[PDB]
């Protein structure tokens, strides 16, 4: 308490009723006349206290301010994601202890926590008398630590086979009744002088000022307190991941970012819409590498739903790419060998979904697309990815991105693939959310609609009958065809079926479109009159929409009143119309129900009444973006 | 575990005192083992006799024939110093010592006692490495330069010496030499071990009744006064049963014997099912299971309860750390059971409530203390198991004048007469809040001068912690009032005062009876409340943007009630701790994310129904820019 | 009486919550999820799409009167529940077990 220190390198005095030895020390910085004035031992240390405080980010007083270009740069394997370089480096020997260290915490990174438990060990049976004691404090605070995710993780595993049951039974009879609360008050003389800063580590909760600083900026919020807060994750996250802390795995850690970067990211998009009179966050590499970490997707998905990314912007979009291709390779290593810790797998997995979830914003190289999008079709485990959930990564992969055709030949290898395992009559293609592959062929048809496949052309130059699951499956894969092989399916030609020439024949067919189908409408509809004196809106939308031909319809009034809502507009009883019915309708329709006068001003007056009657925001955002 | 609990059933009178002795011993942490060589040598460690035979096949050639007395125990190796000398000597040192013996669950469960100290005669590294890899910073105080750079307060006397520095002669006590001059080598240990043993309770495990050491000690005992020490207790584990001479002998010595082999029965051989035998039964008397009789229990909940009489508000958590980790207590009167491996005492608890016929069958003062508890637990408001949940009509009354606004009472309480010390307490903390924060400080100050030895401890406790805040109060009130001599007065009182060790400094009976009053010195201590807040802010604010109308229960109103928990312990115990700027965030941020998330929920449309008490807190701990903002967004 | 987990998803004018459907569209064990995408390429003009299970896809000629409903935790036959929940809303399936809104 004889300065307080600020985080951009500023010092400013508080209680110093002293000599002022830290501007004293400043003055022997930039004066090289005073350095000569000093012994020489004191010079060897002057260089070495000078080496320190460039290193740790303190610069000068707050007298002389100036340029205060702050950044942080993470100089930890285990922080960027480079599983290659530790690996490498946990192999070849050591000759140091604090080399042993390191390696200790990074196999306690990859899942290897058999081993770096021995090597936490290792270390305190070695290095006890002085080295520094910090290589023996530390080590055996990790080493606690690695026992508490090791007990807590085989608690829920069981209740697939992460450790043996004797190592259990030996870290259990080892770290029985381990009190952390009076390690650091049983070290020696001088350790507990010389290192009072280092006690909150053996402490259980120790983040937590800076939270309730996170309520500054929620609360009632030029210079502000944020570039501060974020400049604080940037020094604890720092302060972990360089000293090589296993603290970081844990809970207390994963909120404390969850919770930070939150509000930042609401608290920029707030300080955005402070626009009522007068018409940054830039999001750098480490933020998105914050973001694929610390969150879940559903977290990131909460950051799309409230807060709007469209303005956020994204810098160094190489290294993005370099960290998001790691993860490519890294899936693909892991995924095309045998390869699994199941603990590392969890951990990785997590990071991988929210990456490339995230991904969609960022931009890429033609090469480094068709390396993710290889790594997210093949290669990528299941039970975590559904054919349907791959089509929405894959589909905010491409979504703001001009397929280079690349990617075209990726999702037809795809697709082979699919055809060519849908052979067996057993495939169930999950996927409960609702998306199948016929949408990866709709994909291709919304990018390149002059697509020829080549061997799903010549699987449809073998398909006779005896494959019942592969000719539905690419049946369901129609315009991708070559039209006498097109025909060769086409040997199977449809039923008098109405919306399941729809659901059974999902891939459009009115663009082909039989007379007596209009006629099979007649016959369906006079049917359900003589059933009616005793599914239905698609084909009064076809009517609305005009993509049929047929004025049979104008003699069926009553039957349905969202087909009398689109067969007549004018003589529509608009005092019955059920208002229900105008969320179920998408962009087209409700963008083209806004096309018909008659239709739309009566809904205008409904929809005000029902906008301001009750509390509804489906109906506000129909009547603010699409209709008036 | 059945048989231990039938042992405990055929144990006398005698034996069952010596237990609850050590449990009590234990419990306060006033517990140290003197352990000795059998605790060790069921590690297969290296007996001293076979050290004799290896030297007296050095020194005599072939082996001896016959019985090894005391002192060839000591004379063979001695000679074989003399013929020898130092080095060789070492050797057999060396080699005999440099194992790697794993540990016995014997040291486990001495372990698990929580002892103060624990001295020693042995030579091993087995009981250190165990804390080691436990956590218990035991000093090992091995020789003399290691006394006066002792770290810790909690020992681990060898008084024989370790081969810790070394395999040599030097450092350990071995041959007939050393034992005779011991108290011209060693002056400071002896003198250490002495003072632990007459301020503590020593539990002698793993010797027999001829040992050197132990009969040492008993004529130091027998050189002493009468009532001045304590009478230790003896762990007998021998293949023999104690006979009644040696019984009637060595209780008359000072010793308390509890025997190991006339308590189960066992074999010539079986020690480990000894040593287990008794000191489990010292373990699970510790973990209460023996506690079958209802008058047990409400013995038990009266011992851990009848402290917190004094206090008029109990949070509930710190109920949970009342009865250690046992439950776990929610907030709405409904428990739930965690890490109980007992009898279920408040499950017998309230099976007494609603049993009438139940209520009848115990004795009359413990009746009456199942009164005073009844009324303690209706007082706290916790009401029944959650096994038998119902109508949880949850309602906070806070019957403080200082939190309703009623200052004219408060005054009329001020300068009437009190006739108890808890009022002036009261009246203390009334004219703290009126502003009178000097005559409220000056009453802080005669509290603790005339209510010091025991009350309770809480009004010595609390008004010293009371009259630091109004000390803080005023401090960091006339930075931005009063006369310069009361500032002076203040400052040369309060000039450096650390309430960081205050309670550590509070005696024996208070820091037992009362660790739940530790936070109240401490800082910053409302914060986990914070981060449950942030539960509520993320993602059960993920249900506005998809019109989820859902109708069941939240932590919505578990966090309202926990704000109605933490207030009332404040303003009822009359706490001035409300004053400062913790408190004022706290309210302020949690009143705030209640407010936008009942607003949040009301329009997931694609209650809170605000009572008099929150007008209060609104118009209270807010800000009028606050109430404007909570009127904007 | 399960109204515990009862929850009105109103973009789509649902009702999610675990039930077990027996049809007769004869079937057992039945259970639904609808989607959201309002934004579908080529995937008919509706947001929403039923994803009808039957421990997998039945692969679909759909009428469905519902013959036997019960709830997975009190197992609660909760057809009368049902059908007024069918009594008040027009939309097809009002207890579709998961939304997935993408």
């Amino acid at each position: 308490y004889d300065y307080h220190f600020e985080v951009n390198g500023t010092v400013v005095r508080h209680k110093n009723k002293g000599f002022g030895y830290m501007e004293r020390f400043f003055e022997l910085k930039e004066s090289c006349d005073e350095r000569s004035k000093l012994s020489k031992k004191q010079y060897e240390r002057f260089n070495a206290l000078f080496n320190f405080f460039e290193k740790n980010g303190v610069i000068c007083m707050a007298k002389d301010a100036g340029t205060l270009n702050t950044s942080i740069e993470i100089n930890s394997l285990a922080y960027h994601g480079k599983y290659d370089v530790m690996k490498k480096f946990i192999e070849e020997q050591s000759v140091s202890i604090e080399d042993d260290y390191k390696k200790a915490f990074f196999l306690a990174c990859l899942g290897r926590w058999e081993e770096s438990y021995d090597l936490y060990s290792n270390i305190i049976l070695n290095s006890i008398d002085e080295s520094n004691g910090c290589v023996y404090y530390l080590s055996q605070i990790n080493r606690y630590r690695i026992y508490q995710s090791i007990t807590q993780a085989v608690t829920q595993f069981n209740g697939y086979k992460p450790f043996t049951d004797e190592f259990l039974a030996r870290i259990e009879r080892e770290m029985t009744n381990f009190n952390i609360d009076d390690l650091f008050n049983g070290m020696p003389f001088e350790f507990q002088k010389k290192y009072k800063i280092l006690e909150f580590l053996s402490d259980n909760q120790f983040l937590y000022d800076d939270t309730v600083k996170l309520f500054e900026l929620t609360n009632k919020v030029g210079m502000s307190s944020d570039i501060v807060v974020l400049l604080r994750l940037y020094d604890n996250l720092r302060f972990l991941y360089e000293n090589c802390l296993w603290s970081v795995s844990f809970h207390e850690f994963h909120q404390y970012i969850r919770n930070s970067m939150s509000l930042l990211i609401e608290k920029a998009e707030y300080e955005r819409t402070r626009d009522i009179d007068e018409l940054g966050f830039f999001m750098e590499y480490y933020d998105f590498v914050n973001i694929s970490r610390h969150f879940k997707i559903d977290d990131i998905k909460n950051l799309e739903r409230s807060c709007s990314i469209d303005k956020i912007r994204f810098g160094e979009q190489e290294k993005i790419e370099e960290y998001l291709v790691g993860i490519a390779e890294e899936i693909t290593k892991q995924f095309s060998a045998n390869g699994m810790n199941v603990v590392f797998y969890t951990q990785f997995i997590s990071e991988a979904k929210a990456a490339l979830y995230f991904a969609k914003y960022v931009k890429l190289s033609e090469e480094g697309l068709g390396k993710i999008v290889k790594a997210l079709l093949f290669y990528f485990p299941e039970r975590d990815l559904d054919i349907g959930k791959r089509y929405v990564w894959l589909e905010r992969l491409t979504k703001c991105n001009e397929l280079p055709k690349s990617i075209i030949s990726i999702i037809d290898d795809f697709l082979v693939l699919q055809a060519e395992k849908h052979i067996d009559q057993n495939y169930s293609e999950v996927s409960s959310n609702g998306l199948y592959s016929r949408d990866y062929g709709a994909l291709i048809k919304h990018f390149e609609k002059n697509f020829i496949s080549k061997r799903l052309s010549e699987i449809t130059l073998c398909l006779t009958q005896d494959k019942q699951k592969q000719i539905d499956f690419l049946f369901k894969l129609l315009p991708l065809l070559s039209t006498n092989a097109k025909s060769h399916l086409l040997s199977f030609k449809s039923v008098e079926n109405i919306n399941d020439l729809m659901n059974g024949i999902r891939i459009g067919l009115i663009d082909e479109f039989t007379p007596e189908h209009e006629e099979l409408i007649i016959e369906y509809l006079e049917t359900r009159k003589v059933n009616y004196i005793v599914y239905m809106s698609t084909f009064g939308i076809w009517y609305f929409l005009e993509e049929i031909n047929n004025s049979k319809m104008e003699e069926f009034i009553g039957m349905d009143d969202q087909y009398d809502f689109f067969v007549d507009p004018e003589n529509f009883d608009y005092k019955k119309f059920i208002p229900s019915w105008l969320k179920n309708y998408n962009d087209k329709l409700l963008g083209k129900i806004a096309g018909n006068k008659h239709m739309k001003h009566h809904v205008i007056e409904v929809l005000k009444e029902r906008v301001k009657n009750s509390n509804d925001k489906r109906y506000l955002e129909i009547l603010m973006n699409y209709f008036i | 575990g059945e048989k231990l609990k039938e042992v405990f059933l055929m144990l006398d009178n005698n034996v069952v005192e010596c237990i609850k002795e050590i449990t009590e011993s234990s419990r306060n942490g006033k517990l140290v083992f003197f352990v000795g060589a059998g605790v060790s040598t069921l590690s297969d460690y290296p007996q001293w006799w076979r050290l004799v035979d290896k030297y007296h096949e050095e020194l005599y050639g072939s082996p001896k024939k016959g019985n090894y007395s005391s002192d060839e125990y000591l004379r063979i190796p001695q000679i074989f110093y003399n013929v020898k000398g130092e080095m060789a000597f070492d050797g057999i040192l060396k080699d005999f010592f440099q194992v790697d013996k794993p540990t016995n669950p014997i040291h486990d469960k001495i372990l698990a006692m929580n002892p103060a100290h624990v001295i020693t005669t042995n030579y091993d590294n087995l009981i250190d490495t165990a804390c080691w890899k436990r956590g218990k910073y035991f000093s090992v105080i091995s020789a003399e330069e290691d006394v006066a750079n002792a770290t810790s307060s909690r020992y681990l006397l060898k008084v024989h010496g370790d081969f810790r520095k070394g395999f040599k002669g030097e450092n350990v006590v071995l041959k007939e030499d050393d034992y005779l001059n011991y108290d011209q080598n060693y002056p400071l240990i002896s003198n250490l071990m002495k003072t632990i043993i007459a301020t503590h309770t020593i539990v002698f495990i793993g010797y027999g009744l001829g040992d050197y050491n132990i009969n040492m000690l008993l004529n130091w005992v027998r050189k002493l006064q009468k009532d001045s020490f304590h009478k230790p207790f003896f762990i007998r584990t021998d293949p023999s049963p104690i006979e009644n001479e040696t019984l009637i002998y060595y209780e008359n010595k000072g010793l308390r014997i509890i025997d190991a082999a006339s308590l189960i029965d066992s074999n010539e051989y079986d020690y480990l099912e000894r040593y287990s035998a008794v000191m489990d039964l010292l373990i699970e008397s510790q973990e209460n299971k023996f506690i079958t009789k209802d008058d047990e229990v409400i013995d038990y909940i009266y011992g851990k309860i009848s402290p917190l009489f004094a206090l008029q508000y109990i949070r509930k958590i710190d109920l949970k750390h009342v009865f250690e980790y046992d439950y776990h207590f929610e907030v709405n009167g409904t428990v739930v059971r965690h890490k109980n491996k007992g009898f279920g005492y408040m499950e017998r608890f309230f099976e007494l409530k609603e049993s009438c016929d139940e209520r009848s069958k115990l004795s009359k003062k413990q009746y009456e203390r199942f009164n005073a508890l009844f009324n303690f637990f209706e007082k706290n408001g916790v009401i029944c198991m959650a096994k038998d949940a119902g109508t949880l009509n949850t309602s906070i009354e806070i019957n403080s004048l200082a939190y309703h606004g009623k200052y004219d009472v408060m005054k009329k309480f001020i300068e009437e007469q009190s006739v108890s010390i808890e009022d002036d307490y009261k009246k203390a903390f009334f004219l703290a809040c009126l502003g009178r924060w000097e005559e409220s400080y000056d009453l802080y100050s005669n509290i603790i001068l005339n209510s010091i030895d025991e009350s309770n401890g809480c009004v010595y406790y609390l008004s010293q912690i009371n009259r630091y805040r109004i000390y803080q109060s005023i401090t960091q009130a006339v930075t931005q009032p009063f006369t310069d001599e009361f500032l002076a007065r203040i400052e040369r009182e309060m000039t450096n005062f650390n309430i960081d060790d205050l309670f550590n400094g509070m005696p024996f009976e208070f820091q037992k009876k009362y660790k739940i009053l530790e936070f109240l010195s401490d800082n910053q201590f409302l914060y986990d409340d914070t981060v449950k807040l942030f539960e509520l802010t993320n993602k059960v604010r993920s249900e506005m943007s998809e019109g989820s109308y859902s109708f069941g229960m939240s932590s919505d109103i578990v966090v309202l009630l926990r704000l109605y928990d933490n207030l009332r312990f404040l303003y009822e115990n009359c706490l001035w701790s409300v004053s400062f700027h913790e408190f004022h965030q706290y309210i302020r941020n949690s009143m705030s994310l209640l407010i936008e998330k009942a607003e949040y929920e009301r329009t997931r449309d694609i209650g809170f129904f605000m009572e008099y008490y929150d007008f209060v807190n609104i118009s209270r701990h807010f800000k009028i820019d606050d109430i404007k903002n909570l009127e904007r967004s | 009486g399960a109204t515990h987990d009862l929850v009105y998803h109103s973009k789509i004018n649902t009702f999610v919550w675990d039930v077990e459907f027996d049809i007769v569209l004869e079937l057992n064990k039945c259970y639904f999820v609808k989607c959201f995408n309002p934004y579908r390429i080529n995937g008919d003009f509706a947001v929403s799409s039923i994803d009808i299970f039957s421990e997998g896809k039945r692969l679909l000629e759909f009428n469905f009167k519902i013959t036997k409903a019960v709830h997975v935790a009190t197992s609660k036959d909760v057809t009368e529940i049902v059908l007024h929940l069918s009594e008040r809303i027009s939309s097809p399936f009002p207890i579709v077990k998961e939304v997935v809104y993408l």
